[PDB]
């Protein structure tokens, strides 16, 4: 329309068949998931509901993002203002939910460590309540930008690497995303803090569990900060960045390849990690 | 010696079985078809019963 | 040495002369005979209730005489009377040992008992002065644990003990007053008739005995399993029973001739039996398999006529009421269930 | 079992005192609890219950908002305070247990009563007669009428039946249309059809006189009859 | 709505029993469990009389230490098929078991060509290779130590053992007894054997009890949400 084609001239922004397949495989892998949790009564613990919640947030971040690269092209010049922004908050939402329910997971593993209850019965209230303050937290950080902070007046506020975003906006999700992945970090490290000295200095007389442990922490924890810190240097630097000097910003489409490539790994991680799981996916 | 207690005890049971009356197969085989077939219309199981008697509606 | 020896020989002839006897009398199977009759379609029964509350696993089951009430039993400690109808509970006897397998319900509706692995038979009175739930009596004279005791009438209960022995009670004075002996191994399951004046228990070796109350000694003995016997209940009209077994094989057996009329056996299970019991009619052979599921096998044509699949774990007991209407069967998950 | 009420005086208009009972013998903490107020020469009126644990704490249309009851379960005694009174409230005060399952028998045991003096829709029950002169050995038939259908639709009806004794206590007959209570002879009995319904003895002696009442419980308010006193 | 007057006063009482059931279920939920098991001469009786106290057929024990409160099975009573009653021990912590170290020159009652040892050991493969018991650790227990040092030096140790090729050594043969008995475990990836020898001091014995109890439950925890 009108002010679609004034941003994209001041900007300046005037290959995609792999993408295609490896989320088709994300979403193959990921119903493929939900169907082995579902069928298994031995899986119905609260424990495995927050892996079906991470689960079905990634498959619709798959989803999310092969509408995303389908609808892309010339064509986003013809569509409504509306569309588009319709199609940055999907992204947004797809892999915000993405990254809040991971940290959901470690949360309920660190208060699960925290005490021996001898049983694996707990309370459905916290869980419900985890997974709806994920869920809501995620669709309002989604849909401020419709309500405000349009970047709708102010041409030179909006973003370099897409307009239409006011740049305070990207400094909040960017404070945001730091904090969840603070927060990460400390819960994996005190949990695994707590068993080795409640087990070295409370069975010392009568090791081989610590170092898998230590392994497991060593694997979750680093292949997903690995792999989330080339989108949060360039959501960074774009900030800094003046309009029209930096030419790595405008190939900003293959940074968010592995990003969403993540979502894809973390099944693997949280499935061949455990036995009995993968003697579950074995048996079918 | 003192198994003869017990063997004297249990051969005197079998020779008190062995006085038990036999009756013939296809008589009983008749009795119990009798039987079945003159109760059956009191059996709510293989009699299906409409949903406005049985007390267990849901 | 040769008075074993003639003793044995002797025994051995008698034998032989039995089973010479119970081959001349029988000239041809139950099923040639039913071979025109029209045999039932299809039975499908769908649950109605869920009775839930319990934490661990079911032992035991009995409904009351009046077709409303039932009592179960479970290791957590408790004797909970649930009412069919409406599923609200009515009490919540607790126990003095966590280690239960039977209970039973009075024709009165006045008592209810419960033995356990520590080999002592409590008694306790629902019909008490108070609102609480009192211990009448503590029958306490066997060696072995108790398997299965039913109440014979408001004053009398038999019990039967691993011992390799059956004895019968007396609720006023306290101590038992006969006790019926012959057994070779473990008498896990035993059954009233409906007269009250027999009952038969199924021993641990391939074995099942008849008894009397009033002359008490062994009148008849039955055998053909493999294995063990496991489950025991009476026909309808008290003139023959059917007995489970561990090998995936149920038969039922004639008390006027002993001789063995048919066996429910089927290629696809490899599972053992828990509880067997009738129906109303005599028709319908309800049996629980220890593979998660029950089975709906018809009584007179020996093939199966439905399934009841409704269930997590192992099931434990069940039995039909006594008019008839619905039965109900528990499984070791903690949940009843009543089909109809 | 024993039950006994504590707290009679005379109180003038305007002021308050409460009202104890002690029961010891059961279990107490699994009974609910209702209040009875039998006015001279009158008959007697519902006034207030209590659930088992204090969940559900009702009350009748005449006090309500006036009297504050509680029950204290360690130490088996049960309170009934008021906030203002009036002349119309000199009448003696019963306390009565009932516990409510499949197959029990509410209102099975009576307080003494205690004796208070003060110094200056709903279901309409109503009885036959007044008084019956009746010749000993001679079966005598009461019937109490109601003003709606007390057949629920489950199949039983919930008219009760007492009698009280000359000088004492009542003591709970019939629960339900028929079934006979704990301790009381067979000679009673009882029938129903809905709207009507009366009760037949078989044989009178002379240990079994005084006043009859007809109790309702299918609808909440509980309303008792006017009395018909039997005559020897 | 649908109940008359009386028979919402009856779904109250369910309501109060339910919770009275799930208050007692949940306080019986966080005591630990354990089995005792042994042969006749195995000194299970100094075993349980040594160790703290606070309390025919079953016998329960129950004692409190560091905060946990434990229940012991002693089922010695039970005359009657082992394979009848076992399967109602399914859900159990641990499975203690007591053999004696001096008890392998003295042959079981009327026999005189079948040693202790033998049953001692056919016993312990029938325990832990059980259909139901592979997933419960087993605790072991060696009771006596000095009058075992007496019987090797008297008497050597090859009458019992077919095959041994080190010295009379306490040292050693305390370490092949410990090995033997270690070998019989076919579920090496399921369960763990925690060996020890019974002393003289009952300190050393309950903490040597609460340290297996707290390594399973520090086990279970970890295998409970899935993280190794
Ligand atoms: C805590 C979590 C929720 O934080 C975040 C989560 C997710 C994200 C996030 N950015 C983007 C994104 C970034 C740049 C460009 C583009 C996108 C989407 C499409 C667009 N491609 C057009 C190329 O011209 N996609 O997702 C950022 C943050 C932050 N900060």
């Amino acid at each position: 329309y009108d002010i679609i084609v004034r941003h994209y001239n001041y900007t300046g922004k005037l290959t995609s068949v792999v993408f295609i397949l490896i989320c088709c495989f994300i979403i193959l892998e990921n119903i493929f998931v939900l169907l082995t949790i579902w069928k298994t009564k031995k899986f119905h613990r609260p424990m495995y509901y927050f892996i079906g919640n991470l689960a079905l947030s990634d498959l619709l971040a798959g989803v999310a993002y092969t509408a995303n690269l389908l609808l892309s092209g010339a064509t986003t010049y013809k569509l409504t203002p509306a569309q588009w922004f319709l199609r940055e908050g999907s992204m947004f939402v797809a892999l915000s939910a993405s990254v809040f329910s991971l940290l959901a997971i470690a949360i309920e593993r660190y208060i699960t460590m925290l005490k021996m209850k001898l049983h694996n019965g707990s309370n459905n209230f916290r869980l419900f309540l985890l997974i709806s303050a994920c869920w809501v937290i995620s669709l309002i950080l989604g849909g401020l930008p419709i309500m405000g902070w349009n970047c709708i007046s102010a041409l030179s506020s909006c973003s370099t690497v897409l307009p239409l975003y006011h740049k305070h906006y990207i400094l909040f999700c960017t404070t945001v995303f730091t904090l969840l992945l603070l927060s990460i970090v400390i819960l994996y490290c005190r949990i695994y803090s707590l068993v080795r000295t409640r087990s070295r200095r409370l069975t010392f007389r009568k090791s081989e569990k610590s170092l898998a442990l230590l392994k497991t922490v060593i694997i979750v924890l680093s292949v997903f900060i690995a792999c989330w810190a080339p989108l949060f240097i360039l959501l960074l630097l774009d900030v800094g960045c003046k309009v029209k000097t930096c030419d790595i910003l405008f190939r900003a489409e293959y940074f968010l390849v592995l990003a969403v490539l993540n979502s894809g790994t973390n099944p693997i991680i949280y499935t061949l990690t455990n036995k009995e799981m993968r003697r579950a996916f074995i048996r079918i | 010696t003192a198994s003869i207690a017990q063997a004297r005890k249990l051969v005197e049971q079998l020779k008190m079985e062995a006085n038990i009356d036999r009756i013939k197969v296809s008589k009983a085989a008749a009795d119990l078809m009798a039987y079945c077939e003159a109760h059956a219309k009191e059996d709510p199981l293989l009699t299906p019963v409409p949903a406005s008697e049985n007390p267990f509606r849901e | 040495g040769s008075e074993l020896d003639q003793l044995r020989q002797e025994a051995e002839q008698l034998k032989n002369q039995i089973r010479d006897a119970r081959k001349a009398c029988a000239d041809a199977t139950l099923s040639q005979i039913t071979n025109n009759i029209d045999p039932v379609g299809r039975i499908q029964m769908r649950t109605r209730r869920t009775l839930r509350g319990h934490l661990a696993k079911i032992y035991a089951m009995h409904w009351g005489t009046d077709s409303r009430l039932l009592v179960s039993a479970s290791q957590d400690g408790k004797l909970i009377i649930w009412d069919s109808y409406t599923t609200n509970k009515v009490h919540a006897i607790p126990l003095r040992s966590s280690w239960v397998m039977t209970c039973a319900y009075a024709p009165s509706g006045n008592y209810v008992a419960c033995g356990g692995l520590d080999n002592i038979c409590s008694i306790y009175n629902l019909k008490t002065r108070e609102g609480n739930v009192r211990v009448s009596r503590e029958l306490a004279g066997h060696t072995g644990y108790l398997s299965c005791c039913r109440f014979l009438d408001d004053n009398q209960i038999v019990t039967s003990s691993g011992d390799t022995t059956c004895a019968l009670w007396d609720i006023e004075t306290g101590q038992q007053t006969t006790t019926f002996t012959g057994h070779t191994g473990d008498v896990m399951s035993l059954s009233l008739a409906p007269d009250t004046r027999l009952f038969v228990s199924g021993a641990c070796d391939a074995s099942a005995k008849l008894w009397d109350v009033r002359e008490g000694m062994c009148r008849q003995t039955f055998t053909g399993h493999e294995s063990d016997i496991n489950a025991i209940c009476f026909f309808p009209n008290g003139n023959a029973f059917a007995t489970g077994s561990d090998d995936a094989t149920c038969r039922l057996f004639d008390l006027r001739a002993d001789q063995e009329l048919m066996t429910y056996s089927h290629d696809n299970i490899i599972c053992g039996i828990t509880s067997v019991s009738f129906s109303k009619s005599g028709r319908l052979l309800l049996a629980g398999y220890d593979d998660f599921n029950c089975n709906v096998w018809d009584a007179l044509k020996a093939d199966r006529a439905g399934v009841l699949a409704g269930h997590d774990n192992r099931v434990s007991c069940l039995g039909v009421t006594d008019d008839g209407m619905a039965v109900a069967t528990g499984s070791w998950d903690s949940f009843l269930k009543i089909w109809n | 079992v024993q039950l006994v009420e504590s707290g009679g005086g005379l109180v003038q208009p305007g002021g308050s005192r409460k009202l104890s009972c002690s029961a010891s013998g059961f279990a107490f903490s699994s009974f609910g609890m209702h209040w009875v107020r039998q006015a001279p020469e009158k008959g007697l009126e519902w006034v207030a219950y209590i659930s088992s644990g204090s969940g559900t704490i009702y009350y009748a249309d005449t006090v309500k908002g006036r009297f504050t009851i509680s029950r204290d379960d360690p130490k088996n005694t049960l309170f009934l305070q008021m906030t203002s009174l009036r002349s119309e409230d000199t009448a003696m005060y019963y306390c009565v247990r009932s516990i409510y399952y499949y197959g029990s028998s509410p209102f099975d045991f009576w307080g003494q009563g205690t004796t208070l003096t003060v110094s200056s829709s709903d279901i309409v029950m109503t009885q036959a007669t007044s008084s019956v002169p009746v010749t000993p050995g001679e079966s005598v038939s009461i019937s109490c009428r109601s003003s709606k259908s007390l057949l629920h639709s489950n199949g039983n009806t919930y008219l009760y039946w007492f009698l009280q004794r000359p000088g004492q206590s009542p003591q709970l007959l019939i629960y339900r249309m028929s079934n006979l209570a704990s301790g009381v002879p067979d000679r009673f009995s009882g029938s129903g059809s809905g709207t009507a319904f009366t009760l037949t003895i078989s044989r009178l002696e002379a240990e079994d006189v005084g006043v009859y009442y007809c109790m309702q419980h299918l609808e909440y308010p509980l309303t008792f009859g006017a009395g018909t006193k039997l005559e020897l | 709505c649908t109940l008359s007057a009386e028979d919402k006063a009856a779904v109250e009482r369910s309501k109060m029993i339910d919770r009275n059931l799930r208050e007692d279920g949940e306080k019986a939920a966080r005591e630990v469990k354990l089995l005792l098991l042994g042969a006749g001469e195995s000194g299970k009786s100094t075993i349980v009389k040594q160790m703290k106290i606070i309390h025919t057929g079953i016998v329960e024990t129950h004692f409190t230490f560091k905060d946990l409160h434990f229940k012991m099975f002693d089922v010695g009573g039970q005359r009657s098929e082992r394979k009848k009653w076992i399967h109602c021990f399914e859900g159990v912590t641990a499975i203690i078991f007591c053999v004696a170290l001096s008890d392998y020159d003295l042959v079981l009652a009327e026999d005189e060509e079948m040693n202790r040892m033998h049953e001692s050991m056919k016993l312990f493969d029938s325990i832990c290779n059980n259909k139901w018991f592979t997933d419960t650790s087993i605790i072991l227990f060696l009771n006596k130590k000095d009058l075992f040092e007496e019987k090797i030096k008297k008497s050597p140790l090859t009458i019992c053992y077919p095959e041994y090729a080190g010295s009379n050594t306490y040292e050693e043969a305390a370490a092949y007894i410990q090995c033997q008995f270690e070998d019989l475990n076919k579920r090496k990836d399921t369960k763990e054997i925690y060996t020890h020898f019974t002393c003289a001091t009952d300190t050393k014995n309950v903490q040597f009890v609460f340290d297996a109890v707290t390594d399973v439950i520090i086990k279970n925890n970890l295998k409970d949400c899935g993280l190794f």
